[PDB]
RNA sequence: GCGUUGGAUUGUUCACCCACUAAUAGGGAACGUGAGCUGGUAGACCGUCGUGAGACAGGUUAGUUUUACCCUACUGAU
RNA sequence: CUCUUAAGGUAGGGAUUAACGAGAUUCCCACUGUCCCUAUCUA
């Protein structure tokens, strides 16, 4: 229970650095945030593409039917073959609705 | 806080009774430069303005009071403070002199 | 001071926190607030007075523009039963209120209906601007 | 008023007939009235008495002597053990420094306890959460700065404190930072510009509290050099 | 409502159609009032401030 | 306390030049609020006339008086006048644009006076003391009404180891793009995200849980992490509260306190 | 010697606010363990903790001592 | 060190949301001896 003391001068192993040498070495990790998507931009069916797979089933039937309302601006696009390929598998859907929709 | 408060209480009877000499009308300004040292004035009244300082230490050690656990650790921070206090005010002798 | 005259005694109607009417046309409809000038200090009791007695008051009722504004004024009208040092008991159909500053001087120019006799004779200016004095 | 109008009102009619023959009595019985107050004045006030009249003795006494006056080493070693300047403090009871709190409703769990002196937490402090946290170091009673004086140069400064090295008192302490008298702490001493052979600037030192901040909110030291 | 002017007409409008009255006519203006404060902060009315 | 020869020495010591990169880079570190350093107890932070003398209060005015004529003496005499004229013109119009009569306002009533009490402030610096993040609630009706500057000023100068972040709230009872613009102008200080609480429809919930999880990596030898709601009343600190646990937890009422 | 007020405020008051006033002075006889009258255990809920029974850093709510007719003192009466 | 975070508001109509209760709480009208400031009467 000494106020100053060595470990030793332990032979093999690098020296040590003295008893007061400043160490000026730092990380600064930067922080990142979601974007929450607040702002209309021209892709913005392609966020809501993946609604279909929405464990709620409103949201999927209104996506279903702005899909729908979307189709002449968008059937010649590299929109229509993802959105057949999310939308199909829901032939096996659970809903009348949903089904109805597609 | 009494001793605190009395000191406020006087130090703002000086600040708001005397005028400003800036804010006044030019006549009077220059008047009462030539005849007190504008310079002088406004040191002096600004030495009282920092000084009412008294409030920080009233402050300071009536929170630091709130943990005695005796009596004669309670009056020696009460006279630390008033100490202090006449520190503060030693430290005004010659401007209130000039006022 | 602002009154012509003496500290006379006429019974106490209008304590704190009594809303009595003014009927000039300065714009306000009712007085209320705390304080009476010349008022003793005894524990528990109310500050109430008259006697032409002057008043700390707001308008409940009236105009926005003098809404929020603390004002001293005078009492004109009681409808406690007063004696006269002359005969008989006197009193009012209602109490009543009006505006003034700290000299006695009004607000307004014109007073309605009638006004105390010991009232106008202690306060001049309500003397010239009422019509109908009892 | 306009000007030294009483001036120019003695100048002109002045003072009184009876002024001076009064001022000169109540000069020549200032002497009885002197003597009279001191055997009066019962309590402060012949306390103060005492001490006006003491001081002026002393001043007239410097007077006089100011009066009737008026009418080997070289210079650079003129004006010249590593014990600290304080071992061998008072004794610290944990009992004098720990204050027990008492919790729930029924007040009955201790297990509690306040740090009843002056201490030092850090930079990063960061409470604990209340269920976790033992140890109390209230924030009226946590210091950042001290004044640390140097013995050499007649000095002091108010310095910002660095760390706590030792506590005489039970080492726990020095973990918990608690600035009794006698501690031992780092404090910064960039202000001063302190640099080594070499050309390394000095940024921290060892200092060594003199008083005892539970009573005055002072934190009083002086610097090892 | 509608077409108001004169907010103490706005609040004796509103008083007149919520049947919020007192004992004669007068219309309760200073509930109705306490009414209209409490709904703007909870948002039954909504209002907002532009940013630069 | 026993004698060393160890006292007495230089404990800390530090070359210019890596002194002089450290102050560069770290204060071009610590300007940006989204950046923050990962130790922060390791670092030293610790490295970032009068007149009087000539004239003694007495020789200026008094008895004494060694004064005759000033130092503040215009020459070329017309300058004075020059001056004058533009003192009273400038006097002139400060009287016009600032600009009693034996009645006074009523009092303020002492429920406008609330939020601001010692045992409500005593709370405040304890959540923060024991806090290792604060969120600052807003609303986004007013914002910069909802703001409390000076407690991120203490923020700043007392406890700079705290990270002070903006939560827009109430988000569903303005536009989108208001909370757009509102988030944009507030992003270029702090990370500012918006919210919508309700326990059944929320809206921020996982941009939240991703940043406090964040915090919570960088705070990896703490143990826990314990993050603080400050702001105006009446906000939606409890129904955030309520909405990140999506249970009642904490009281609500559309009352504020 | 004689007086030293009326009120607002319980998201609280170890206090402050505006008025009236001649003035709105400080204290004791309780608080040098504990003593008029009035606000501030059993049931239940939320929070933290606990494997759990339960406990608490908390918070909210509801919730039965009941003299004198005895001696003395005091006040009046034979 | 890196990048995905699908507890994503489906829409800018997203929260303006019953009745019942010897439940806890604030305010307003009316009303009064609760109060200023006490007085009187009956068994
Ligand atoms: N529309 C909308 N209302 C909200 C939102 N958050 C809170 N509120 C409402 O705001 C009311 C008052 O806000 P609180 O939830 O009490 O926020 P607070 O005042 O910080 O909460 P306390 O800490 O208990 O005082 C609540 O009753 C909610 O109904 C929101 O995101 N959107
Ligand atoms: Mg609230």
């Amino acid at each position: 229970k000494q106020d100053f003391l060595r470990k030793k001068l332990k032979v093999g192993k690098p020296k040590e650095k003295a008893r007061n040498a400043t160490d000026t070495s730092f990380v600064s990790k930067t922080i990142s945030i979601r974007n929450q998507h607040l702002d209309q931009n021209p892709h913005d069916l392609t966020k809501r593409l993946t609604l279909l797979k929405h464990h709620n089933i409103n949201v999927r039937k209104e996506t279903l039917t702005t899909f729908q309302k979307s189709i002449p601006s968008i059937i010649k696009s590299r929109l229509m073959t993802p959105l057949l390929t999310q939308s199909i598998p829901l032939i096996c859907d659970e809903s009348q609705q949903v089904r109805q929709g597609l | 806080k009494y001793t605190g408060e009395g000191f406020v209480e006087k130090f703002e009877d000086i600040l708001k009774g005397f005028p400003n000499i800036n804010d006044v009308h030019p006549f009077h300004r220059d008047l009462m430069d030539t005849l007190y040292e504008k310079n002088h004035y406004k040191i002096s009244l600004a030495a009282i303005s920092r000084a009412k300082l008294v409030e920080q230490v009233a402050r300071d050690y009536v929170r630091l009071l709130k943990f005695g656990q005796s009596l004669f650790q309670c009056k020696q921070l009460k006279r630390a403070a008033l100490g202090r206090m006449a520190t503060i005010v030693k430290k005004l002798r010659d401007p209130l002199a000039y006022l | 001071n602002g009154a012509q005259g003496t500290k006379f005694r006429i019974s106490l109607g209008l304590p704190v926190g009594a809303i009595m009417n003014c009927a000039d046309n300065s714009g306000a409809r009712n007085l209320y607030i705390i304080a009476v000038k010349g008022s003793g200090s005894r524990l528990n009791r109310l500050p109430a007075a008259s006697l032409g007695d002057m008043v700390m008051a707001t308008v409940k009722k009236g105009k926005p523009e003098l809404r929020k504004k603390v004002m001293p004024a005078i009492v004109v009208r009681q409808a406690k039963s007063w004696r006269r040092r002359d005969g008989v008991f006197l009193y009012f159909e209602d109490n009543a209120g009006v505006i003034a500053n700290p000299k006695g001087e009004m607000k307004g120019s014109a007073i309605t209906g009638p006004v105390g006799k010991e009232c106008a004779d202690l306060w001049p200016r309500v003397a010239s601007n009422s019509g109908v004095v009892v | 008023p306009q000007n030294d109008y009483i001036e120019r009102h003695i100048k002109q009619h002045g003072k009184r007939l009876d002024h001076e023959e009064r001022k000169r009595k109540r000069e020549a019985r200032e002497s009885h009235k002197i003597s009279e107050r001191a055997q009066k004045l019962t309590g402060w006030k012949g306390k103060q008495f005492a001490k006006k009249r003491y001081a002026e003795k002393v001043s007239m006494r410097k007077k006089i002597k100011a009066h009737e006056q008026s009418k080997a080493l070289p210079t650079y070693l003129l004006d010249r053990k590593f014990s600290v300047p304080l071992p061998k403090v008072r004794g610290i009871s944990e009992e004098e420094m720990f204050k027990v709190i008492k919790t729930g409703k029924s007040r009955s769990k201790s297990w509690k306890r306040m740090i009843t002196k002056h201490t030092f937490v850090g930079e990063g402090f960061t409470r604990r959460p209340v269920k976790m946290e033992r140890i109390i170091r209230p924030s009226a009673l946590r210091q950042k700065k001290a004044n640390v004086t140097h013995p050499e140069l007649g000095v002091t400064v108010f310095l910002p404190i660095l760390a706590v090295k030792k506590n005489p008192q039970s080492p726990m302490y020095t973990q918990l930072g608690v600035l009794t008298k006698g501690t031992i702490i780092e404090v910064n001493v960039s202000e001063l510009g302190m640099v080594t052979a070499g050309g390394k600037v000095v940024w921290g030192k060892y200092a060594q509290v003199t008083n005892e901040p539970d009573r005055d909110g002072c934190v009083n030291a002086v610097l090892l050099v | 409502i509608s077409g108001w002017k004169d907010a103490t007409e706005f609040i004796e409008i509103l008083a007149r159609k919520q049947g919020r009255l007192l004992k004669g006519g007068e219309p309760d203006e200073s509930g109705v009032s306490k009414q209209i404060l409490n709904d703007f902060n909870r948002g039954k009315i909504p209002w907002f401030v532009l940013p630069p | 306390v026993q004698p060393d020869r160890r006292w007495f020495g230089n404990t800390r010591v530090i070359s210019q030049d890596a002194l002089q990169h450290f102050r560069s880079a770290l204060g071009e570190t610590q300007k940006d609020t989204y950046q923050v350093l990962l130790r922060r107890n390791k670092l030293p932070m610790s490295l970032l006339a009068r007149i009087l003398d000539t004239e003694s209060y007495a020789d200026a005015f008094g008895p004494k008086a060694q004064r005759k004529r000033p130092r503040l003496a215009a020459s070329n005499l017309e300058d004075l006048v020059k001056a004058t004229n533009e003192d009273i013109t400038k006097y002139e119009e400060k009287q016009v644009l600032d600009a009693e009569n034996g009645w006074t306002s009523a009092a303020k009533e002492a429920i406008f006076s609330k939020g601001q009490s010692k045992r409500i402030w005593n709370e405040l610096y304890k959540v923060i003391d024991s806090s290792d993040v604060v969120i600052h609630v807003l609303d986004a009706r007013d914002p910069l009404g909802t703001r409390c500057k000076s407690v991120e000023e203490y923020m700043k100068k007392e406890t700079p180891h705290k990270h002070l972040i903006y939560v827009l709230n109430k988000c569903d009872l303005v536009p989108t793009w208001v909370a757009a613009a509102w988030v944009k102008h507030l992003s270029k200080e702090r990370p500012t995200l918006a919210f919508h609480a309700s326990i059944t429809n929320s809206f921020g919930k996982g941009s939240l849980i991703q940043l406090l999880r964040q915090f919570s990596q960088l705070h990896t030898d703490r143990k826990q992490i314990s993050v603080g709601f400050i702001g105006y009343p009446n906000t939606g600190k409890s129904s955030i509260i309520n909405t990140l646990r999506k249970k009642k937890v904490c009281q609500v009422a559309p009352i504020p306190g």
